[PDB]
RNA sequence: UCUGGUGACUAUAGCAAGGAGGUCACACCUGUUCCCAUGCCGAACACAGAAGUUAAGCUCCUUAGCGUCGAUGGUAGUCGAACUUACGUUCCGCUAGAGUAGAACGUUGCCAGGC
RNA sequence: CUGGGGCGGUCGCCUCCUAAAAGGUAACGGAGGCGCUCAAAGGUUCCCUCAGAAUGGUUGGAAAUCAUUCAUAGAGUGUAAA
RNA sequence: UAUUGGAGGUAGAGCACUGUUUGGACGAGGGGCCGGUUACCGAAUUCAGACAAACUCCGAAUGCCAAUUAAUUU
């Protein structure tokens, strides 16, 4: 098994299951997390809401819709009708 | 060399930096304030449908008179009042435009309150 | 402004022309209260910027 | 840097607990904060 | 056209030679040049040999514009190792030619001795070549 | 400068376009003002005699249907191993 | 206010068509002059940085400013922040008396050749000039001072370019 | 469509260059007595005014020089299949990016006075 | 643990790439950090915009400070990286 | 599976950023010298080229999440 040659690289985190977590259409309780992230990939838009760690919550009941804010950004929105 | 400038680019920048949390709504509508070198305005809009409710300012025939600009802020806020009792909006939301809250948009805000306006 | 310290406008009345047209902090005593100029004092007293130029002598 | 434990100047009660460094704040670091059992802001002492 | 000065990481995963030539297809400085037409990494030892053999001929005649640098390294793990503990060492500099790409360019000379001097070249290098002209029309 | 070409049809795939490069045919189209977006085949040894003839620019008729086409070459796509002429871009001036 | 007089008998007499212009809004108006101090090596000194605190103050009618360093430079001592240097900003009346009171005193301690100045410019219209405390003070003599350094000042104009910076020389001046 | 507010839209919306203009609205302006204005400036900010002035900010019109938008067709890649061990091949879908034509010197709700 | 043991290295946390455009994903694979710090580097209210570059100059090691038009942030964000 | 809606940055491309690079313009700094000239050399600024797991102005195929909803199955 080789000898002394050693790496002084072989070390690393545990991965955070960030990404999405709600799609366009379904119907999101309140409180749902929609999308765990870091900074601001995605801001709030419409009863959506911005926890400490940059997480995007509802702010009530409905469905979630996904959209353009300006040239190259995006928000969240939720809609009550249901 | 330098360049001066028309006060009011800057008044719309801050302007867009306050309109962050001020959004009026059909419940409690907003109040906007635009200070001229001669006038003031003010309107009462619900952002949610893009409409204005009510409107006054220092150059309406029925305001305009000779005062001292803090003074016509005065009758301004106290026309704004009036109008939107007419209408039934009770609550509203102040926004200062990007003036600070002194002198004419102070004077103008007081008057509404000081005639029913809830803020 | 504020706290700013003081500078007048005072007669700079020197036998070269006379060109109390200065001001400055040189508040002292005016030995020429006149009222063309300002009755302050004539701080400056002899000068050659209104009689010997390297240019116009 | 060191813990610090924040108590009542009235009621007594140890209630709170920080941090706080022995060289920038070398004295008894004071802040008003609220006392459950007196029901209101008391003003708070590390000891 | 030996070694990049300076690169950021050392030790970097090896290259794809799967497809064609991303660019480099066109004669732009030269008059005559010479395209791959197989694909094999090219190393700093073997474009310097095909480059001295090239203008030999050419007697200092004309002018040459290498257009394949060597940018990525090589690792070779030291003689009678084990598999294992980590990544070895850089071995060489190197630049994957795949089919299609010009490998050198020439002009100032005539086409006869260009000609001659791209072949004396094609053989110190290993991949498959093809004499090409300046494209017009 | 008296070219001419035939039209082809929607829907052409992978396999017809490759195959009508092996008949010796180079497949274009045509644009600009006093036309529309018209695509169109032409005879790949038939433009490369037109082109020595006239050279980079030339105001070339261009035969599609009955009408003849006052026609440039915009731009050209060419296959650098297996020498071939693969897509003609047109655009008319008139 | 006395050259604030002279600007609207004169200068607006005079420029107004030296070169053409429709309005007298299109004329060039002095707007200020910035007095910064420069730099003086106050690392291991600080009271100099007062020299000049209680100079300026002096010099123009009010306090100036200390305005400490921005990056951190190598050689001399300045950390990010450091000390240095005083900047006062002249645009009332006092620009005007300022200014009459310095070519009022420009020629008995300048030593100047031809003219006071020369293409001492930046090219877009401003003074960028470096008294060593010459002529600056009549009011004070070289008497109660200390140390040496050369006022910075430049020219803040409606004026486009240096060289209208010299017809608005002939504002009493020297080109 | 004027003119001034105030939403809405991916700069097709913008920058520049040129040309106009003031319909009393806008500015620039003119001052510090006042509320106020600071650190470091009446600049700004606040305020009191209107003698001025289209000069600029602004608005309207021109122009694709720049930025922006951008297909058709072809190409690269690739899902699936069938060959095959080739730095692969074929068939069938999907189908870029770059580039080319071109688009484009914005539309636009509401409110108030205009006409 | 270990491309047989031994010797050398490593062991828990965070970041990045490998990781195949959700998430996840291994090697003694490729790179770095942590075992703190801040009574303001926290809360809130009101204000303000940057690095560099030349048209440059009392200094000018060049660029200290000061000036002026461009600066898409090329700067800053207590620290590693994103 | 068919039809909508969406998150994400791989293949491919590209050089707008961090870099890595080959030729050609163009003026200039310490410096060949007397601050110097001219060569250059360290860059500024351009035009044409290219390279990248830990580059991205861009960006598929397919996978994934979900639907007012259909059709076939279990």
């Amino acid at each position: 098994k080789k000898g002394v040659s050693s790496t002084k690289n072989g070390r690393d985190s545990e991965s955070k299951r960030l990404g999405a977590k709600r799609a366009d259409g379904q119907f999101v309780t309140g409180g749902s997390i929609l999308y765990r992230q870091r900074g601001t990939k995605i801001y709030p838009g419409e009863n959506v809401g911005r926890g400490g760690d940059d997480t995007l919550f509802a702010k009530i009941d409905g469905v979630v819709k996904f959209e353009r804010k300006g040239r190259d950004k995006k928000q969240v929105s939720v809609y009550a009708v249901a | 060399m330098i360049s001066k400038i028309d006060k009011n680019k800057v008044r719309l920048k801050r302007h867009a930096r306050v309109r962050t949390n001020l959004s009026g709504t059909a419940e409690k509508p907003r109040l906007n304030v635009y200070r001229s070198n001669k006038h003031i305005y003010a309107q009462i809009i619900d952002d949610n449908k893009g409409v204005t409710l009510a409107q006054a300012s220092s150059k309406d025939s029925d305001i305009a008179t000779t005062a001292t600009k803090v003074e016509l802020a005065t009758k301004v806020g106290e026309a704004i009042a009036k109008k939107a009792a007419d209408k039934g909006i009770k609550e509203i939301v102040f926004d200062r435009g990007g003036y600070l809250y002194h002198g004419r948009v102070k004077a103008l805000a007081e008057a509404a309150r000081e005639s029913g306006l809830e803020f | 402004q504020g706290i700013h310290p003081e500078y007048h406008q005072v007669i700079f009345l020197d036998t070269t022309t006379n060109f109390k047209f200065l001001s400055g902090s040189t508040k002292t005593s005016s030995e020429m209260m006149e009222w063309e100029d300002g009755k302050e004092y004539p701080v400056i007293r002899l000068d050659i910027s209104s009689d010997s130029h390297p240019f116009y002598t | 840097r060191v813990n610090v434990t924040l108590a009542c100047t009235e009621c007594g009660d140890r209630n709170y607990i920080t941090t706080k460094n022995k060289r920038n704040n070398p004295e008894r670091i004071e802040m008003k904060k609220y006392c459950p059992r007196l029901n209101k802001y008391t003003l708070h002492r590390e000891t | 056209m030996l070694l990049p000065k300076r690169v950021k990481y050392r030790r970097q995963h090896r290259p794809k030679t799967t497809g064609r030539s991303k660019g480099g297809n066109y004669v732009t400085f030269g008059e005559f040049g010479l395209q791959a037409t197989t694909t094999s990494w090219i190393t700093s030892r073997q474009i310097e040999s095909a480059r001295i053999a090239m203008t030999r001929y050419m007697k200092r005649g004309g002018k040459v514009w290498i257009k394949i640098f060597p940018h990525t390294p090589y690792t070779k793990k030291p003689l009678e190792v084990r598999m294992g503990a980590g990544k070895g060492a850089v071995e060489g500099w190197i630049a994957v030619v795949k089919p299609g790409r010009i490998l050198f360019e020439v002009a100032g000379v005539s086409e006869e001795v260009a000609r001659e001097a791209l072949r004396l070249a094609s053989h110190k290098l290993p991949v498959k070549t093809k004499f090409v002209k300046r494209e017009e029309l | 400068a008296s070219l001419k070409s035939i039209i082809r049809q929607g829907k052409q795939t992978r396999s017809d376009l490759k195959q009508l490069r092996k008949s010796g045919k180079v497949p274009a189209v045509v644009y600009g003002y006093g036309t529309k977006n018209v695509s169109v085949k032409v005879d790949e040894v038939e433009f490369i005699k037109v082109i020595r003839e006239v050279g980079r620019n030339g105001v070339i008729e261009l035969g599609v249907g009955s009408k003849t086409i006052k026609v440039m070459v915009a731009d050209y796509q060419f296959d650098p191993l297996k020498n071939q002429i693969t897509h003609i871009d047109f655009l008319a001036i008139n | 206010n006395r050259l604030k007089e002279k600007f609207n008998t004169e200068v607006t007499e005079n420029l107004m068509k030296k070169f053409n212009y429709s309005s007298v809004m299109e004329v060039p108006k002095i707007d200020k002059i910035v007095v910064n101090m420069g730099v003086g090596d106050a690392v291991q000194n600080s009271k100099v940085l007062d020299n000049a605190v209680e100079e300026l103050e002096l010099i123009t009618g009010q306090k100036p400013l200390v305005t400490k360093a921005k990056k951190s430079i190598a050689t001399f001592r300045l950390r990010e922040g450091m000390p240095i240097g005083a900047k006062v900003t002249l645009r009332g009346e006092r620009m005007y008396e300022f200014l009459d009171k310095l070519i009022s005193v420009s020629l008995p301690r300048v030593r100047d050749f031809q003219g006071v100045s020369k293409k001492a410019f930046d090219g877009r219209g401003n003074y960028t000039l470096g008294v060593k405390e010459q002529l600056i003070f009549p009011e004070i003599d070289y008497d109660k001072v200390s140390k040496v350094r050369g006022m910075d000042i430049v020219i803040v104009t409606t004026a486009n370019t240096d060289e209208e910076a010299r017809e608005l020389l002939a504002n009493f001046g020297m080109p």
